[PDB]
RNA sequence: GCUAAUACCGCAUAAUAACUUUAAACAUAAGUUUUAAGUUUGAAAGAUGCAAUUGCAUCACUCAAAGAUGAUCCCGCGUUGUAUUAGCUAGUUGGUGAGGUAAAGGCUCACCAAGGCGAUGAUACAUAGCCGACCUGAGAGGGUGAUCGGCCACAUUGGGACUGAGACACGGCCCAAACUCCUACGGGAGGCAGCAGUAGGGAAUCUUCGGCAAUGGACGAAAGUCUGACCGAGCAACGCCGCGUGAGUGAAGAAGGUUUUCGGAUCGUAAAACUCUGUUGGUAGAGAAGAACGUUGGUGAGAGUGGAAAGCUCAUCAAGUGACGGUAACUACCCAGAAAGGGACGGCUAACUACGUGCCAGCAGCCGCGGUAAUACGUAGGUCCCGAGCGUUGUCCGGAUUUAUUGGGCGUAAAGCGAGCGCAGGUGGUUUAUUAAGUCUGGUGUAAAAGGCAGUGGCUCAACCAUUGUAUGCAUUGGAAACUGGUAGACUUGAGUGCAGGAGAGGAGAGUGGAAUUCCAUGUGUAGCGGUGAAAUGCGUAGAUAUAUGGAGGAACACCGGUGGCGAAAGCGGCUCUCUGGCCUGUAACUGACACUGAGGCUCGAAAGCGUGGGGAGCAAACAGGAUUAGAUACCCUGGUAGUCCACGCCGUAAACGAUGAGUGCUAGAUGUAGGGAGCUAUAAGUUCUCUGUAUCGCAGCUAACGCAAUAAGCACUCCGCCUGGG
RNA sequence: GAGGGCGCUUCCUAAGGUAAGACCGAUGACUGGGGUGAAGUCGUAACAAGGUAGCCGUAUCGGAAGGUGCGGCUGGAUCA
RNA sequence: AAGGAACUCGGCAAAAUAGCCCCGUAACUUCGGGAGAAGGGGUGCUGGUGUAAAAGCCAGCCGCAGUGAAUAGGCCCAAGCAACUGUUUAUCAAAAACACAGCUCUCUGCUAAACCGCAAGGUGAUGUAUAGGGGGUGACGCCUGCCCGGUGCUGGAAGGU
């Protein structure tokens, strides 16, 4: 249903780039901004755009492939499940994929990264890897 | 598997049998369903050595022990070895002891024990079956 | 009868103790807090002494002035299983009063009020000392509570209660009971779950040993005293360590064993010899381990104690600090001489040939074996792993992800309820701001300890002990608005409600029509018809079937009818009415998240059958007759009861199916067909998009395979449910 | 005179009896099922369209495998 | 006394319990009952205070005894039969006998059938097949199997008589 647009996102992430195709769709909000605009900085899609006047705007977005299409992304998942909202601590986040996969975390401060996440003393929900 | 379900989840279990039932053997005070403090063996008694019959087609003729239990359970456990010495109203240990080939039993019989002669020099140990080091 | 008191006791003297007061800063439902008037009562006038500005030390009541210790109870937190552990609770639960207490407190008790708990587990039953800790698992954890430390509880059993500051008290009392002893029978006495030790019972004896110096406590001014606490000695290979019984040279297969195809092969560095050596032990034993501090006296310092006295504080010396004791250690080290065995060999994991056997006796955790040469067994040799321990079972952990949070599955292999609701409960479209609840940061609590990560010393070095840190929701308090929750706020962009469309076997009643079956008469004619592989079954000459008609009644309604539709399914098809849901197409007209679910509870619901009352054509359980064959209680035939149908109540179980839960998101296409929306193709034709439908193939994905795949067995999340090897 | 032990009844009251259970174990003439072993005997079923394919839920008749019937599904055939 | 049913075929008779209040109450059940189950307690008077509408309180006084006597259930377990209430031989027998609702079958379309009377007349009943008459059995629960040879009954007519 609609109570997990967050991994019905990158689940539909998974249909575009398992399903080798250029652009997936997103309804508006702020926490998926920063999904494309933190991965987008990571180099795993190439655009940011969403529907100009909707509550439901269409975030329509083209991918960062390989070489032939191919992929970059591979074991995206939502960490955190709408039942289960994730609160590690801040000391000790642990590396993902022994430093090959991503991290982001909605600390105190904001929703950042791996290893400002980490030595910071930042801590939060973890939100996903890859 | 929903929120209510997976914590009304235990992580449960349900084949829990250790392979001997036992009252071994033992205080004897007033009333001896004492339960459970398990020995390898029982200071007890049983009566007669008898034959059993084994599987198909095993065609042999092994010798179980008419074992007495005070809780109401099998009057049989496997004498090992060759032949016997013991009658009825002798003490027998009792060996944990399974054998697929011999139906109807439990417990085997530790021969090998204080009421129980045998040859040495065997090629398994030299000593069970009631025996030793051979002095000379 | 009387002493004595380092006993008692009246009784002024003690009042911040409690209250009696008068004002209030304070004070919080209770309230807490300074002073503003009146009350109880003390001693071992003791003690050793000292001596003296004739007064100075150890103490009990004077009793406070606190700390300190050790307790008290209340609350938060986690602290077993059985809902085949449902309704439970009578002082129960509130209120008032009183007694008590160290205290609020049905803490009790009186009186007056009736609540309260509980299906999100209360009571009742089993079971349990609990925790730090500790064995195993990489961890997650599982598992244990041994021994150590803490708390709790107990003292043959049960119950009271005094004392004591403190007990309802292992070695107090009193009562009872149960044993036992003595009794001249009239009475008395006791409880090793204290350390021993005895008898029970087993796997489970520490010894019926010393002293308290090495502390620990108790009094005593000190001395002293006692302590089965502790320290030690002796029992247990019961565990952990450490060394070893020989080492070095010298190996030829050597004498030697065994196999033996007659060769070769053991002894593998004592090896057959040779050279030595003292691990542990031989003996002589030198020493013999420091196990050790002052309390007792002196000196000197301080309070310098009206006083130096005396004494007290504590800065010196003298002074015993024993039990392992000639104790470990060390010299003389004696001779290689006193001092290694246990398990295992079919694999399963490394170690097979002589080998009586002959499925024989036996061996075994699994596969197993043994019936003629068995590396299975008995059997010797060689070997394979270990050691003062080997192996065996008894328990537990792991593997086992074998309840899979980490770390499952549900189409068939175990599994989606038989389907609907709309109770809790769960989950949440977007956004504005607060909130910091949770969430992250800092301070605060944390096991006395003991224990890990390190280090130190040491019984050597060992092992482990002693030490020293490190390492911790044990906690409470500042910050963070990024998420969730909450709080207020907004929009529709999900849902639904509007306005237009249609559609159907959707339900429920009320009726109607025809064909067809069977039967009532019936024309008028003769054995017929039945059934199969055939007939007997049978009926029928009482002459009929069959054919001519009309009537009667029940049932059901061929093409319509279809991978068609509707309905959650179950299911629903002559025809016509009655009132009746449910979608989809468009639509923002509108609410502004009203959403999804769904345990519980509720409803519906195949098929029969069961209740009452009808209707009773055809069909057909039950049964009969005839084949059938050995037989036929079956398939066939002849029949033929229940039953099938109608109103009227019930079971709640079906291959429920598609052995495929519900919600919604995603997306190669070839493809069906509905009915709309839109275009569309125009001088009538015929095409394209859109939605729910239901196929068929097949992209990706996909599984054990089979297969699924837009109405996913693909990729996600919320509600539920199942599933743990078989009988 | 107060007060005092005794003087002096009551309260709670430990144990014992009572009654009417409930729970739980042991126990039991005969007896229902199930499993095991013989290799007796009865039988053709279930397995191929396994000899009437079945498989269910249900009623009902058999010594028994089983049958008859209500309705449903292939986990069914020659291929209908 | 003491002892109890040992007497007897048999606790037969007597005994003993019972009132009122208040507790409490098993079994199965057709769910009402059982059941007054059982078993238990109290019960007199004096003053209070609360009893008058109203018990309980407090204390005391007493008592052998407190519904002081009279009057007023013995209970329990189990089985068979019958359901029950009713009725039943007065001059014997009260029951398992009868009856009874119930259930079953059969007969009767009306001037009923059936019945009474020679008939007439009348009942049946101002009744109309849910009614009337006869037969069985006797609630409720389960169930009612087989055999039409014979008998009777019904129906049919071919033939014999």
């Amino acid at each position: 249903v609609m109570t997990d647009p967050i991994a019905d996102f990158l689940t539909r992430i998974r249909n575009g780039n398992m399903r080798k195709f250029d652009v997936v769709e997103a309804p508006a909000s702020k926490i998926k901004r920063q999904i494309a605009e933190i991965l987008k900085a990571e180099g795993y899609v190439k655009d940011v755009e969403y529907v100009e006047d909707n509550k439901q705007g269409v975030i329509r977005v083209f991918l960062k492939y390989g070489k032939n299409g191919e992929k970059v992304i591979t074991n995206l998942k939502r960490i955190s499940k709408p039942g289960l909202r994730v609160y590690v601590k801040s000391d000790d986040v642990p590396k993902v994929l022994n430093g090959l996969g991503t991290a982001i975390i909605s600390t105190s401060t904001g929703v950042v990264t791996d290893k400002v996440a980490r030595q910071t003393n930042v801590g939060g929900e973890v939100i996903a890897y890859i | 598997p929903t929120i209510n379900q997976l914590v009304r989840k235990p992580r449960r279990a349900q084949v829990t049998k250790s392979k001997s039932p036992a009252m071994n053997v033992g205080y004897n005070s007033r009333k001896k369903v004492q339960t459970k403090l398990a020995s390898p063996q029982k200071r007890g008694v049983a009566t007669r050595v008898g034959t059993m019959t084994p599987k198909k087609p095993n065609s042999a003729l092994r010798k179980f022990a008419r074992v007495r239990l005070s809780n109401l359970m099998e009057v049989t456990a496997y004498i090992p070895g060759i032949g016997h010495n013991l009658q009825e109203h002798s003490v027998v240990l009792l060996r944990g002891g399974r054998v697929k080939d011999l139906p109807g039993v439990r417990y085997h019989i530790v021969r090998g024990a204080l009421d129980t002669a045998g040859v040495a020099d065997r090629k398994q140990s030299r000593s069970k079956y009631g025996a030793k080091k051979p002095k000379a």
